[PDB]
């Protein structure tokens, strides 16, 4: 025999052992696309998908930039970012329309959250760019940062603790004539300098600076408000309830799909989505659902577009040169690629920098053209259901009627029709439709079948299984803080592993037994009859022998787990208490110890 | 940072932990051992164990109500209640304000959640979600609220269901039914005492009353539900009926003017009937399925010619132990998995408003101007022996049967009072932790039959019933070649005269109850499963499974105690132990004479009549000699 | 104040008043007053809802026992204490059930008898100033706003108090009490337009950021606040060219193309340790556990062998150094001797920093550092990685090497810990199905190469982490439990670390690793590359006809690693996990679609079988057994193959692979562009012995499936 796994598909369907295709459960050790060369390429990717739009100077900043909206319509299946102001408009305003009211009370539950959020919730993130360094620090970090200076620089509007205050101050910096940079150093930044500097994106390959992210949180809290209200999106939901969705989808167009309508789903995926969207289109459609409201709200959600729409893009580290006749090897910033000659390169590299040349400013390239990934992931979600809300068979006025789900750059469409030709023209309006928003359907990465079996975001489906492989099995070993707190958390997290990433019981009990493990390696409890020779030892068994109810004896204390499914949300000094023996429960919660949904537990001698 | 390699290498190194500057006033310098505790503060982990070993007590009677939130959610599971594992199959206006109820709470559960689940909200079901719903199976599950404090009631209950659904499977049901009652006790008192005393009506504790001839009620269980007879009386025809698929089956219709009053568990329900038709019934439930299910059973147990050809399916049912059923409870199953068919063809017709009583649920939800025919939703004792045949089926002298095996819940509930199945083929009801124990206790209790019936007549011994549990735990994969291997060196202590020892025949008798394999391997430890981790019981000396206590003549497995055990006059004494290795005797202690000891592995090498030292244990040496005779069974 | 709420309260209301601190950015520490009023809200709220039930046609209804009943349902729907887009779901249903218009806000209930929304408010401000307030925020008829009071005042609109005397009553008391307790505590007395304008930069900005045709923001506004639907989609896909279509290609049986392997010279062996072609000096019973230490079992294992003989280089390394990977190993022999002639075991032997060592490990190969101004002149610089996927086709050593990995052994490599009594039938169910797995590969060679990849990242990782300037030799070790229950060491060879001033972790330290093997390296001299295998020694083995002789080789190769990988192959256990979890779903769809628990008609069936195998006879079937381990083997060998050609041929295949399926299921599947999948398929097939080898698996499976 020479085994050959990929057979055992010829016995069972594919989506029922599809966890086979899935190689890692985990982050590779390997890092797969990064660098000067993959963001060089993207910028230039993205400037060639608009190459027939209007080029222009920015008169602050200084950097060129493309303009496609209302652009040269395309004429060949390849992308195109010329997205069209009227047929967006015309989209959202059919939206509206099709969801009566949901612009307004959207509108109006963001506005009430703009009065309120505190500037702390812009440290409750990721990695963020220190304009003040040049460099990547976390989020607490670079606020502090810019609190500092904009302070020191007499901007101290933010002292009041409200977001919008912070955002004032922001936009007070972005009109000062000069700004004072003192590091724990002393530099100043001219008006153009600090105004590149915060219009700047890193390498989710790239992370926005401290003054993006303000009005950036406020337009996702809007676009999270639209979308919470849309049976279409699935993007703000996960877990089980995501599960839900797509049956009730297939429910929706086969509540009468057999008098002879064929269904057909469309498992889609939109090629290069971050590199078509364009901030002006997210500006005119802000600007339409922002309608009849106070001019602040207004404002206050225009300019996270508007400053996108203006964003340069730092390349990355540099490249590295090799002389392998000399042994050396050293290495060229990325800032000195607008001079170094272009002899070094390969011919590839070589025709990505002569391409980008043009576009460099300060170190960075102007990336107006389109957006990028990682942020307004709930926004574009709306433009997505805007286009899956046109085949309503009251906005196509035909026989084909399509309707589906999207979650930003993943979609399965369901085009029911009367026949095959009616099936071919309502996937070509989808596809037409949605060119001209500037959304590519990738024709590599989809497939068209009949009814009752697809994919979407991973939840593969099949005549109503669905099966959830998108979140990957969290680490379980211990979190390393003490005996007491490392029972808590690891039992915990394969509970809420468990109710959240479907997980099934026997893998829930074999995790368990691996973590019980790990537990007992790492502080040294091995049971007590366990023969295991270790320092801790000696004392574990003598507490072994001394006590009469062995069973009620803690994990950490020598003894017997006693954790299954059933009882994975007690906590173990409560679920071993009429176990242990009076004089041990004495022992070891006595206040006068001389060593004493996260971590809920008990508090004992081990903390 | 990784804070588990930081954790791992800190309690690598001595005294990690910091601790107040008061711990050398409470705790010593030193262990008995001399291993030093803490220095200068740091502490050593150690120190984290002496104060749990040896430290100041105190009274800990608080915490209960100081953590009162999870001591509540702890009793709440331990007086939980499972169900059976469902494993689901995933395929102006007048609109009057009830109306819009039920139409919202149905539309809810159709967008809101996935999986179609039975019911359920309250934090109080939500705090077990891991464990209640998963990817595609349901674990109904009863929380442990406050329900009578019986405690005895419910020890009896508990222990008749495990005793009727143990013998249900038994090769004799009543003889294994009536050997377990009259073996296990509850509270100290012996079961069959309360069972005379008891005057509960469970389903199971009848039946095992009725085993025992006692008197019991002659109401009739069926589908779960009482059907206690209120008026009329007839007789059964014991005729013929056609279903769907052309299937026919031999029923017992009755007739006459017959009221029931239909009790359960969850529901109430008065039927009239007369001549197999549904006359008029009025119901009377908690939730929406439990009148789904009320009214599902009535209408099987009416016997109506709609329901009969309702069928849409094989009806074709298996009982545990392979059995096929009755044609009444196949009706009533198949019609519980599926439910639409059965409704909509069993027809609708208007209502004429009455007190306190809606319309019925044509389907899904209820109505007011159209119920199904003659169902209404509504609100707000004597004994008569009877004889048990082979398959636990109670009868009446009418012969019609009361109580069966199918009428016991599933409902594996938890015992309040210790109840202790003293008998074999119910050891495994308890924790696999407890089989080697009873198991070890059994072969003690009866070791003078057991040693004659060794040393006559092995293979019998071998072969009996009382050993299988034991095979349960034992690897399947290797659960021959130990056979075998014990098997030999049983055979070893027949022939070669002298030498006997009772403690490794009680230790590895069970071993040697499953089809023996032949093998070369020299085993060292003999491997069971219990709890999913694989203990060792060794050949040759004391283990955790297994300690036997020469000082005090005493059997511990596991923990727990076992037994004493005497000597056998037979007992050798010159120190030959025979049932050590597979062809060889351990002729005594170390004897440098014979040179350098040998690893098991090469003394398979020795010739016959060779005589050499061999690593038998740990850190130990003993002299072995090879048989020259080799024996095996 | 932090406490009193904290008590006073069940924690529910506490865990939504944090989750609504959170959603605002609060924290409850920092605060008192909001939560308060959170947390009083929310009371309120619940037992407004939790009043009583309706009836039929009746209603108001004044029951409270707890028992539920079907035609008594709540009168009012909780709103205030669901989830956002759940309470969205919830209020559009109500309003698509019965015309009521849709509330601007969520309210706080929908009481069901008069059909109106209800919104609820409790605080100590003046009740008509609150009702004011709340009337001209919440601006909307037909709704119900209730407004109640600490000091004992309530109101609502139109005077029409919606449920009884009796509960506003128990409302007014609930409030008393609380006012009172806060008051005793000094509490209570403690509880006592907007502008944004974009000007100067940020407004030319805002003008240089839009569509085309416009110049300043405003007129920009000015347009959108104008728009009207027209048609403006009609007639630009009308004006758009006939070529922007997506046509349906048909997806039949002959559609299906072969995978394209790439061509050239047969690839290589990659991983870091030997698979199959190990040789192991094992010890049995070492004697007594507690992890014993690794230089003493390297030692006492290397006694157990009598064939060294004169090292001999049988395989150089081609393009490599040879000689010093001779000198290596017997400065390896030495150093081993002189640990056996010192008392006692060092419990670490740093070796002798020599030349041998600096250039076996690369240290003196490793091209320097320089600044790009000192280097410009110098005509062979060119940018790292320039063009090198050299591509190399497909070998059969790999097939082997899965066919040995999925195979049983003599031992038990992995021994797991206990789980407490098995008292549900789900866990009574869950605990059949692990143990049936568990026996199936706790003896398996794919759960050898787990362990011994943890041991020996975790021995490299502790020695890279403590000596971060020493050259510390390492044994690569493994222990077992042999079949008759005794425990072996078996040692496989060494490791030599090299300097390891690791700062990021994914700086490399180089290390030497030289195994034991019996493979002679010339019967598939294309697998190792990247080797210098020597011959060290002869071994005795058993053969058919007496006791033969048999050399036995070393291989070396100097090997890098970084503390990434290293935390990725110390969590090689988790291949178990992953295996476990791809059976049990298996598992899981078929009792789905069979409405049973399908867990027996699967491992305990003798006559089941499913299709993994291919002889000259045809696909050949395993039982439920043999597939537990060619998935846990396909697992590890991903874990251990871990390259980005394989993630990206393993997302790419699976849409061929479902379009397999749905063809195979007669859905009419279609694609768009199947040129391009095939392409983006065969894009990652350069190298990848592990890559090629799923290809040529994928092959095969679309060969027999589509025939």
């Amino acid at each position: 025999m020479d085994v050959n796994p990929t057979l055992l598909f010829l016995k069972v369907p594919v989506q029922n052992a599809i966890s086979t295709t899935f190689p890692y459960t985990g982050d590779p050790p390997y890092s797969h696309g990064t660098g000067t060369g993959y963001t060089m390429d993207t910028v230039n990717r993205t400037h060639q998908y608009s190459e027939k739009g209007k080029w222009t100077k920015n008169t602050e900043t200084g950097a060129p930039q493309l303009n496609p909206i209302d652009g040269p319509l395309p004429e060949d299946n390849e992308p195109s970012g010329y997205a069209q102001t009227d047929c967006v408009l015309e989209a959202m305003a059919f939206l509206e329309e099709s969801h009566p009211g949901i612009f307004e009370n959207s509108c109006l539950e963001t506005m009430e959250i703009v009065q309120q959020t505190r500037v702390d919730k812009l440290t409750q993130g990721r990695q963020t760019y220190d304009w003040t360094l040049n460099r990547n620090q976390p989020a607490a970090t670079a606020l502090a940062n810019t609190i500092e200076i904009f302070r020191s620089n007499g901007l101290t509007a933010n002292e009041s603790g409200r977001l919008i205050d912070f955002l004032k101050d922001v936009m007070e910096s972005m009109d000062k004539e000069e700004m004072e940079i003192t590091t724990h150093k002393k530099q100043r930044l001219n008006k153009k300098s600090y105004l590149i500097r915060a219009l700047t994106l890193n390498t989710a390959i790239a992370t926005p600076g401290m003054q993006i992210r303000g009005f950036v949180y406020f337009v996702e809290t809007l676009a999270r408000s639209i979308c919470e209200k849309l049976e279409q999106s699935g993007l703000p939901v996960g877990g089980n309830e995501k599960k839900a969705k797509l049956a009730n989808v297939v429910r929706k167009m086969m509540t009468n799909s057999q008098d002879t309508e064929l269904s057909f789903t469309i498992t889609g995926d939109n090629t290069k989505w971050n590199e078509n969207q364009n901030p002006r289109m997210f500006l005119a459609m802000i600007t339409y659902i922002t309608r009849n409201q106070p001019e602040w709200f207004r404002n206050v959600l225009s300019i996270a577009p508007i400053m996108f729409s203006n964003k340069m893009a730092r390349l990355g580290r540099g490249y590295m040169f090799e002389s392998k006749s000399m042994k050396l090897r050293t290495q060229i910033p990325a800032e000195m690629l607008a001079n170094i000659d272009l002899k070094y390169f390969n011919e590839l590299t070589k025709k990505k920098i002569e391409k980008i040349r043009p576009l460099l400013i300060d170190g960075t390239a102007s990336l107006s053209p389109g957006m990028m990934m990682g942020m307004f992931n709930m926004l574009s979600t709306v433009l997505g259901v805007s286009i899956l809300n046109l085949g309503q068979k009251r906005y196509t006025k035909t026989t084909y009627w399509w309707d589906g789900l999207q979650s930003s750059d993943d979609f399965a469409l369901i085009v029911n029709a009367p026949n095959h030709e009616g099936i071919q023209a309502g996937v070509d309006r989808f596809y037409r439709t949605c060119k001209l928003v500037g959304i590519n359907m990738s024709k590599k990465k989809s497939y068209i079948n009949r009814t009752g079996t697809f994919e979407f975001t991973s939840f593969f489906y099949r005549y109503g299984f669905v099966a959830n492989f998108s979140m990957e099995l969290p680490s379980f070993g211990v979190s390393g803080i003490n005996e007491s707190a490392d029972m808590s958390i690891g039992v915990t997290v394969i509970k809420n592993n468990m109710i959240n990433n479907d997980l099934g019981p026997a893998t829930a009990q074999m995790a368990l037994q691996l973590f019980i493990k790990d537990y007992r390696y790492t502080y040294r409890c091995h049971r007590g009859d366990t023969q295991i020779q270790t320092r801790r030892s000696f004392e574990l068994e003598k507490l072994w022998e001394q006590t009469r109810s062995k069973a009620g004896l803690l994990v950490s204390d020598g003894g017997p787990n006693l954790y299954n499914i059933r009882n994975l949300h007690i906590p173990e000094v409560c679920l071993k208490w009429e176990l242990m023996d009076e004089d041990y429960q004495g022992r070891l919660c006595n206040p006068l110890n001389p060593f004493v949904m996260e971590y809920d537990a008990v508090a004992t001698t081990h903390s | 940072k990784n804070p588990a390699l930081r954790m791992k290498w800190m309690m690598a190194m001595k005294y990690p932990i910091t601790a107040d500057k008061r711990i050398i006033e409470m705790i010593p310098e030193r262990n008995e051992q001399g291993q030093t505790l803490w220095s200068k503060v740091m502490v050593s982990p150690l120190a984290v164990t002496w104060w749990n070993r040896n430290g100041p007590t105190t009274s800990t009677v608080h915490y209960p109500k100081v953590y009162k939130t999870y001591f509540e959610k702890v009793e709440r599971l331990k007086h939980g209640t499972f169900g059976p594992v469902h494993f689901r199959n995933q395929v102006d206006c007048k609109i009057a304000p009830l109306m819009v109820a039920y139409m919202l709470e149905r539309e809810l559960v159709r967008k809101t959640r996935f999986l179609p689940v039975a019911g359920g909200t309250s934090s109080v079901y939500i705090e077990v979600l891991h464990l209640t719903q998963g990817t595609c199976w349901e674990q109904m599950y009863t929380p442990g609220g406050e329900v009578r404090n019986d405690d005895v009631d419910q020890s009896l209950i508990i222990a008749a269901r495990n005793i009727v659904r143990r013998a249900t499977v038994s090769a004799d049901p009543l003889a294994s039914l009536l050997e377990m009652c009259h073996s296990t006790q509850i509270g100290g008192i012996r079961m069959v005492d309360i069972l005379r005393q008891n005057p509960t009506e469970e389903q199971a504790v009848d039946i095992c009353k009725a085993a025992m001839g006692l008197r019991i009620s002659s109401s009739f269980s069926f589908g779960g539900f009482t059907f206690k007879r209120t008026s009329g009386s007839s007789v059964t025809k014991e005729e013929e009926v056609l279903t769907g698929n052309l299937q026919t089956l031999k029923i017992r219709v009755h007739e006459g003017y017959e009221e029931f009053t239909m009790v359960g568990q969850r529901a109430t329900a008065i039927l009239r009937k007369a001549t197999r038709r549904l006359i008029q019934l009025i119901v009377s439930g908690r939730n929406e399925q439990s009148i789904a299910e009320a009214i599902i059973v009535a209408m099987v147990f009416s016997q109506e010619d709609c329901m009969i050809k309702a069928v849409r399916g094989d009806l074709n049912f298996v009982n545990r132990a392979n059995q096929r059923l009755n044609p009444m409870h196949q009706l009533l199953r198949h019609f519980q998995k599926d439910a639409k068919v059965l409704f909509q063809n069993w027809g609708t017709e208007p209502i004429d408003n009455v007190m306190g009583m809606i319309g019925i649920l044509p389907d899904m939800t209820p109505s007011t101007e159209m119920s199904l025919r003659g169902v209404r939703v509504s609100k707000m004792t004597e004994r008569v022996v009877v004889s048990i045949d082979r398959f636990l089926r109670v009868r009446d002298q009418r012969g019609n049967v009361l109580l069966s095996p199918e009428e016991v819940s599933e409902t594996q509930g938890t015992e309040k009072l210790t109840i202790t199945y003293s008998s074999s083929m119910m050891w495994e009801i308890n924790g696999p932790e407890s089989v080697l124990v009873n198991t070890y206790q059994w072969i003690i209790r009866n070791w003078e039959t057991v040693k004659i019936q060794w040393s006559q007549d092995p293979t019998m011994l071998y072969n009996k019933m009382e050993f299988e549990p034991f095979q349960s735990l034992v690897p399947k994969a290797a659960r021959g070649q130990y056979s075998g291997f014990v098997r030999t060196l049983f055979q070893q202590m027949r022939d070669v005269l002298g030498t006997f020892d009772t403690v490794q025949i009680i230790k590895l008798l069970p071993f040697a109850a499953a089809p023996p394999k032949q093998s070369r391997m020299q085993f060292s430890s003999l491997t069971v499963n219990v709890r999913g981790s694989g203990m060792r019981i060794l050949i040759r000396g004391n283990s955790p499974v297994f300690n036997y206590n020469k000082a005090t003549k005493r059997l511990t497995v596991l923990g727990k105690d076992a037994g004493a055990l005497t000597e056998d006059p037979d007992e050798g004494t010159a120190g030959v132990e025979s049932a050590v290795l597979r062809g060889f005797l351990i002729l005594g202690k170390e004897d440098k004479r014979y040179g350098p000891a040998l690893s098991i592995n090469e003394l398979s090498n020795l010739a016959k009549g060779e005589k050499a030292n061999v690593l038998i244990g740990q850190g130990d040496v003993v002299l072995v000699m090879k048989r020259k005779r080799d024996s095996s069974i | 104040m932090e406490d009193f709420v904290r008590q006073c309260f069940n924690p529910m209301i506490v865990e939504l008043a944090e989750k609504a601190m959170k959603e605002y950015g609060e924290d409850p520490k920092i605060e008192t007053n909001k939560f308060a009023a959170i947390c009083t809200h929310l009371e309120v709220c619940f037992m407004y809802s939790d009043f009583h039930f309706i009836d039929e046609r009746s209603e108001s209804i004044i029951v409270e026992s707890g028992d539920p009943n079907a035609l008594l349902k709540h009168r009012f729907e909780i709103i205030e204490g669901r989830d956002r887009t759940m309470a969205w779901t919830v209020v559009n249903s109500i309003c698509n059930t019965t015309g009521v218009e849709k509330p601007k806000f969520l309210p706080d209930l929908y009481d069901y008898k008069e059909n109106r929304f209800i919104e609820i408010g409790v605080t100590r401000r003046e009740v008509h100033t609150y009702y004011l307030e709340k009337a001209n925020k919440i601006k909307s008829e037909k709704t119900h706003i209730h407004i109640f009071s600490f000091t004992g005042e309530e109101m609502a609109t139109k005077a029409d108090y919606t449920l009884d005397e009796e509960s506003r009553a128990r409302i007014k008391t609930r409030l008393f009490t609380i006012r009172q307790e806060m008051a005793t505590r000094g509490l209570w007395d403690s509880f006592r337009e907007e502008k944004f304008e974009i000007t100067g930069t940020m407004r030319r900005l805002a003008d240089q950021s839009l569509p085309p045709n416009f110049s300043s923001l405003e007129n920009f506004r000015a347009y959108v606040d104008g728009f009207e639907p027209n048609g403006c989609i009609e007639g630009k896909l009308s004006q758009m060219s006939k070529e922007v279509n997506a046509r349906i290609e048909p997806f039949l049986k002959t559609t299906p193309r072969p995978l394209k392997l790439p061509d050239g010279p047969p690839c290589s062996q990659r991983s870091k340790f030997l698979l199959m072609d190990a040789l192991k000096l094992s010890i049995e019973d070492p004697s007594h556990e507690g992890e014993g230490i690794p230089l003493y079992d390297a030692i006492k294992c290397m006694k157990t062998f009598f064939g060294w003989k004169e090292p001999n280089i049988v395989k150089p390394h081609e393009k490599g150094i040879n000689p010093n990977y001779l000198l290596t190993w017997k400065q390896v022999l030495a150093e081993l001797q002189d640990i056996e002639n010192e008392e006692k075991i060092p419990k670490t032997k740093n070796m002798k920093k020599t030349s041998q060592l600096r250039w076996a490990l690369g240290e003196n190969m490793a091209p320097e550092k320089v600044d790009f101004e000192d280097c410009k002149d110098v005509s062979d610089l060119k940018q790292y990685d320039s063009d090198e996927p050299e591509s190399r086709s497909l070998a059969s050593w790999i097939q082997s090497e899965f066919n040995k990995a999925c195979e049983l052994t003599d031992s038990s490599w992995i021994e797991l810990d206990e789980i407490g009594e098995d008292v549900a039938p789900i866990e009574h169910i869950a605990s059949m199905r692990r143990n049936y797995f568990t026996a199936e590969v706790s003896h398996c060679r794919a759960t050898e190469y787990i362990m011994k990849g943890v041991y020996i990242n975790t021995a490299l990782l502790n020695a890279s982490c403590a000596a971060m300037d020493d050259f510390q030799l390492i044994p690569m070790i493994s222990k077992c439990r042999t079949k008759e229950g005794r425990r072996k060491t078996n040692l496989y060879g060494f490791i030599i670390k090299g300097r390891s001033h690791l700062r990021n972790d994914t700086d490399v330290v180089n290390f030497v690793s030289m195994e034991f093997s019996l493979t002679d390296p010339r019967l598939e001299p294309h697998k190792w590359e990247k080797y210098c295998v020597l011959e060290i020694g002869n071994m005795l083995l058993r053969t058919a006809v007496g006791r033969v002789s048999r050399p036995m080789f070393l291989y070396v190769r100097t090997n890098g690693t970084s503390k990434i990988k290293m935390k990725w192959g110390m969590e090689m256990r988790r291949c178990l996990l992953q295996s476990l979890q791809q059976i049990e779903s298996m598992i899981e769809a078929e009792s789905s679609v069979k409405e049973k628990d399908m867990t027996k008609e699967f491992f305990e069936n003798k006559s089941e079988t499913w299709p993994i195998g291919e002889s000259p006879k045809g696909v050949e079937e395993g039982s439920i057994g043999k597939v537990c381990r060619t998935l846990l083997a396909k697992s590890v060998f991903n874990s251990l193959y871990a390259s980005s050609q394989l993630e990206g041929f393993s997302a790419e295949s699976r849409k061929l692979l479902l379009i397999a399926q749905a063809l195979r299921d007669n859905l009419e599947p279609g694609t768009f562009d199947l040129g391009g999948l095939y392409e983006a398929i065969e894009e990652c097939l350069i190298n990848d012995p592990w890559v090629l080898l799923n290809a040529s698996w994928f092959n095969s499976f679309l060969a027999h499936a589509l025939k």
